[PDB]
């Protein structure tokens, strides 16, 4: 055991429960549903698809390749190798 | 499954929804603690006076 | 009261740290807000 | 409304956070923006 | 099959667009409360008077 | 079963509900404390006079 | 007190540290905020 | 193989370039509102008068 | 148009963040310099 | 189980018990330490003369 | 004395090193508010 | 372009971010230098 | 093995240069622009007048 | 030298970087804290 | 170039982004300070 | 030139960026701390 | 077992002490340093006189 | 094996010591546009004058 | 066993001591370099004069 040098004892335990010095209760238990403060119901059931509010549609479906709302295209392609735009060569090497 | 499918979080609905239960009791509180204080700023501080 | 899923998708152990810690840190920060743009709350905290 | 599959790309648990906590910090600093930007909030707070 | 994949962050299409969907009408929300402080700013302060 | 569940966390309800049972009495200890340096701030100092 | 199962969802080793120290943190910014604000306290500290 | 080779991103080159897609498109509707914005600001501030 | 690839070797869930976030932090640092650089921003803010 | 079980951190209550034993000692000495340190400044500082 | 049981919770090495260094930052923080708000600490560091 | 073989030894989905936002930030930290230390970028701004 | 060798980041050589064949593109086009901007500043500015 | 223990719980590639870190960091920080609230290190620098 | 041993020791994903960060980060520190503690690099700024 | 089993506990891919970098940021603190408390060095930076 | 126990941050408590000797040298070391520091102020700094 | 020792960081003694061949380059260039630079202010600036 | 012990940073002990040895001999060099600049200061600048 640690002596210290700062006197004795150094800790407090009890074999039961928190002896907690403010009194009793210190917690709640809950056997079931939860019994909040301010008033029911806490939360709204969704029971299949989400019942939004302001409006609908709210989002947009696809059902393909994307759309752009800017014009095509959107990408340019590469094949074989990457095309420099600011001429060659864009690498040294060995 | 679905009804009872763990999320990746490791809840169900059920419990997350039970979760989500303390965080508006939570909210609720606060906001009315917070409406009493705002109403002794009305009723103490120059603010909307 | 219908956002109940997002403890689905968002893990309690960083939305609850996160959702409570922004609060207080908000909290201070209109506290400062008030407190550097007004003069009744220093001259409350400075009293007579 | 066409963004809806960013989440199969971002994960939840961390762009949901970003968004809302981005959202409020942006809030806040156009709320500083205009406090320290105009008389007539501070005089608001300051009241009479 | 493609609309049945999940994707690396663990999440159907159909999932994503369902969370995307929470996400779009806070959006919503967000803005309505917003332009009527808009509004109410446009009453009683001096911002476009 | 359910009262043995092993959350998340790596702690039963029970064991949650213990660890909390410290935090209420720290948190009231906090502000008994802090309820007495109100006080002397009373008496002391211009505060409230 | 009805909040004591926090800790199955958030870990003690986050929310713990992440308490203390949040009220640490801002048991400090109210004293500089007062420290600042006020005569009294700096007239305290700085004595005859 | 090399066409539908999965990246350490876990993403196809299809998938990458579906991705970025999207990018191009919101970068194209951000400058969009972003020059009306300006536009605004030449009609209305004293910016370019 | 070219850099399509880019999201084979960065990770959307980073660099997607990273990207958005980024442009609006660009967006409130160039609001704050205009706004702290010229009379007419505070003028408009502050109204009659 | 109890008087044995190893939780999370890697140590039983008994090595969690002992390890608090330092940092309560610690705690001691270094407000004995402050005490001394406050008593000099009564001392030799005007902050309560 | 009562709360030993806290590392069976919170990881010596995460915090430890928070106690300690938390304590000294903040140790810190009042020096420099004493220093900044005093007069006779910043004459005993100036010396004659 | 003989450092092409950096991406071998620095993983593309770090250095990538972080070489395009040091970028970014260094690009406004050169405008923010040169609007704080100059009259003529301020009057462009500020206009008639 | 030796040319066909991924290294740690996952990469081939040749993944690599193609890669950074991106990063020198990309870096001549920012200079490019830049040139045309300070150009403008060398116009319209009073800087090196 | 009774504390010989803490590294059975405190990880040393942790706590040795946090240890001498923070002991040049505050070292700094008293220099700091007397150059800037004193006068005679200033002259000192300054010289002839 | 005796030291080009510390890459076993070092990784290269962390230490080439830290030494070419932080050369950037300390160039621009050179060039921030020199702006600030001198007329004529202002004046070279500002032009005519 | 008897600590050099620090490396057997410390991870050299932490110790030696930690040690590199602490060094170039207080060699920069001091620059710094003199630049800013004399009048020789930016009268040397300033020249003729 | 005691004194063979690998302890979580793979050190034995004899290991951890001839560790820690290390770091109380080096602590006195530096006291020894920042002392003759202090001397050296009060001889040549106005601080004490 | 030594000279084949594949290190904690996966890389020869070969390839680090080529790796820091680009490093110890990359600094004699950086160092020759400083040279310039510095040469430059020299002429144009009063820095030396 | 214990001097070809292999330590939980990957280190042997003659390894580490290997590696320590250029961050001495890197720390002597930084010392001279900085004393020459001190000694430079010494000469060109008030600092001691
Ligand atoms: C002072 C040096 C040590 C110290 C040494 C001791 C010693 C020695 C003993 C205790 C004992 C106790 N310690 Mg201890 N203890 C210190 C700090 C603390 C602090 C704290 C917040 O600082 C606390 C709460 C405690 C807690 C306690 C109790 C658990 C216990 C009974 C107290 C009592 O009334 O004893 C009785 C009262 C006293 C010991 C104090 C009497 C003081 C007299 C009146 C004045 C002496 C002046 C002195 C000569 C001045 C010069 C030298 C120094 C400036 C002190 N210690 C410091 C770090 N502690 C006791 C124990 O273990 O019991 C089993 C015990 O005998
Ligand atoms: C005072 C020291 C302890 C304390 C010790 C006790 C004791 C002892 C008991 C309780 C009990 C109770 N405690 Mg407790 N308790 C404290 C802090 C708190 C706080 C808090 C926010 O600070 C709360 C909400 C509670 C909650 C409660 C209730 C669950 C319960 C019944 C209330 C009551 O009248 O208690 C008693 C009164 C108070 C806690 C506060 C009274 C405040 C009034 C306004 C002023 C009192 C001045 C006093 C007489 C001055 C002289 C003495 C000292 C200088 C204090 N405790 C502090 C930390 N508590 C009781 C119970 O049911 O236990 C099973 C009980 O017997
Ligand atoms: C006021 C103290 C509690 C509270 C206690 C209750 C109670 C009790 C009930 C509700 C009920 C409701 N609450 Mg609640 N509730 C609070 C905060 C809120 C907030 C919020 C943002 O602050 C919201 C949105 C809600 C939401 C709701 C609805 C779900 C529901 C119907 C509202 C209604 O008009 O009821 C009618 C009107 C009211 C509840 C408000 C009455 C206001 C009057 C002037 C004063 C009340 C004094 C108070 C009850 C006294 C004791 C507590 C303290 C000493 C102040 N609560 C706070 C935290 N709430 C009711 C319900 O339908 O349950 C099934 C119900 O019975
Ligand atoms: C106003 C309260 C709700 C709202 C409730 C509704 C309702 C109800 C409907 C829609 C419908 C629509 N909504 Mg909605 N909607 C809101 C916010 C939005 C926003 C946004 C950025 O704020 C957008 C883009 C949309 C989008 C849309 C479209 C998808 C759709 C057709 C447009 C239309 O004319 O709707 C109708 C009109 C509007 C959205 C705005 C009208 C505003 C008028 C000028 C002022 C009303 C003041 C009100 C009476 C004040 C007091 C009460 C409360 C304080 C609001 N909504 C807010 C959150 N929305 C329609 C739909 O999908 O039907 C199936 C529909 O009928
Ligand atoms: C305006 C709404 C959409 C838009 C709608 C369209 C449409 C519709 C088409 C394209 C097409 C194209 N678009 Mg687009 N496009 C937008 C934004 C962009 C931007 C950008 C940086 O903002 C770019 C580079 C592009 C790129 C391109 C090319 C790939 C292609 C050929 C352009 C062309 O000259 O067509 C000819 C010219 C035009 C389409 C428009 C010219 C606009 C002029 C120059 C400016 C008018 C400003 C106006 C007054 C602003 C206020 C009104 C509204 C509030 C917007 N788009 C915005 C977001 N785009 C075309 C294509 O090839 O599709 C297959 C096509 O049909
Ligand atoms: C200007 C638009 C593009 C550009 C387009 C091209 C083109 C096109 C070519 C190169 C070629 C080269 N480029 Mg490039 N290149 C750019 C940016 C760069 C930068 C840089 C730091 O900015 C560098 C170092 C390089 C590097 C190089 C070399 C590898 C190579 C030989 C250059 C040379 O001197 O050729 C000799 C000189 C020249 C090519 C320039 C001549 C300019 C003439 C005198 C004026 C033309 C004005 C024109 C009509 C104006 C309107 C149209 C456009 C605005 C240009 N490029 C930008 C991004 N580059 C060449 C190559 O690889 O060929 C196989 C080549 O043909
Ligand atoms: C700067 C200037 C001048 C102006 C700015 C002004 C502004 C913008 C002000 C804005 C203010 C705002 C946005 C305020 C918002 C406040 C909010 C959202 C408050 C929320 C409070 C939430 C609370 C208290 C939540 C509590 C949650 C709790 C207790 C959760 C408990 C969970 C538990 C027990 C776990 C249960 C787990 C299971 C499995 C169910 O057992
Ligand atoms: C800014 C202004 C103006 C005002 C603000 C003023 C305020 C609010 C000031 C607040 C001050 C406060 C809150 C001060 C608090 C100080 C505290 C709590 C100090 C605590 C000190 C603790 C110490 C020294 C702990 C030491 C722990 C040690 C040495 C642990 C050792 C562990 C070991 C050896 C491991 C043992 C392992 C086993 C296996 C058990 O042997
Ligand atoms: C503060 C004051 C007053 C003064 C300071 C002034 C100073 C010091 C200024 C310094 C300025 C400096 C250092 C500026 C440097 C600018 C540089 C280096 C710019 C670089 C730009 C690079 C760019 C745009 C790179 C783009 C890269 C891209 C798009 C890469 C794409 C990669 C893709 C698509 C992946 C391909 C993958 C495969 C598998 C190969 O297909
Ligand atoms: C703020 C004010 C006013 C005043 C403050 C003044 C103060 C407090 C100033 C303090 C200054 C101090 C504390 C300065 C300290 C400087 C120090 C400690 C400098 C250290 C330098 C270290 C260096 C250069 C280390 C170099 C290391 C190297 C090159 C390592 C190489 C490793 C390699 C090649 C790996 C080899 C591996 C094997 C296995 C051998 O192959
Ligand atoms: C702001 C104002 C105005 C005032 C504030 C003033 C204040 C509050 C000042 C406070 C000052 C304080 C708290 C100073 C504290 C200084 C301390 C604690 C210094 C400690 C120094 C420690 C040192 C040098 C440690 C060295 C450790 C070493 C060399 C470790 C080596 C380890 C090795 C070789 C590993 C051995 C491995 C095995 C296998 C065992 O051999």
């Amino acid at each position: 055991e640690y002596k210290g040098h700062s006197g004795h004892p150094l800790i407090l335990k009890q074999e039961g429960e928190y002896k907690g010095y403010s009194g009793e209760p210190l917690i709640l238990k809950q056997e079931g549903e939860y019994k909040g403060y301010s008033g029911t119901p806490l939360i709204l059931e969704q029971k299949g698809e989400y019942q939004s509010f302001s409006g609908t549609p709210l989002i947009l479906k696809q059902e393909g390749e994307y759309r752009g709302f800017s014009g095509a295209p959107l990408i340019l392609k590469q094949d074989g190798e990457y095309k420099s735009f600011s001429g060659y060569p864009l690498l040294l090497n060995i | 499954d679905d009804p009872n499918k763990v999320w990746p979080t490791g809840l169900t609905i059920a419990e997350s929804e039970e979760l989500h239960k303390h965080v508006i009791d939570g909210s609720r509180i606060f906001v009315a603690i917070a409406i009493v204080a705002h109403f002794l700023a009305y009723v103490y501080s120059p603010w909307l006076h | 009261m219908n956002q109940g899923r997002i403890w689905t998708v968002v893990k309690p152990t960083v939305g609850l740290p996160l959702l409570l810690g922004s609060v207080a840190i908000m909290v201070f920060l209109v506290h400062f807000a008030v407190l550097t743009h007004t003069t009744w709350v220093a001259k409350f905290m400075n009293g007579k």
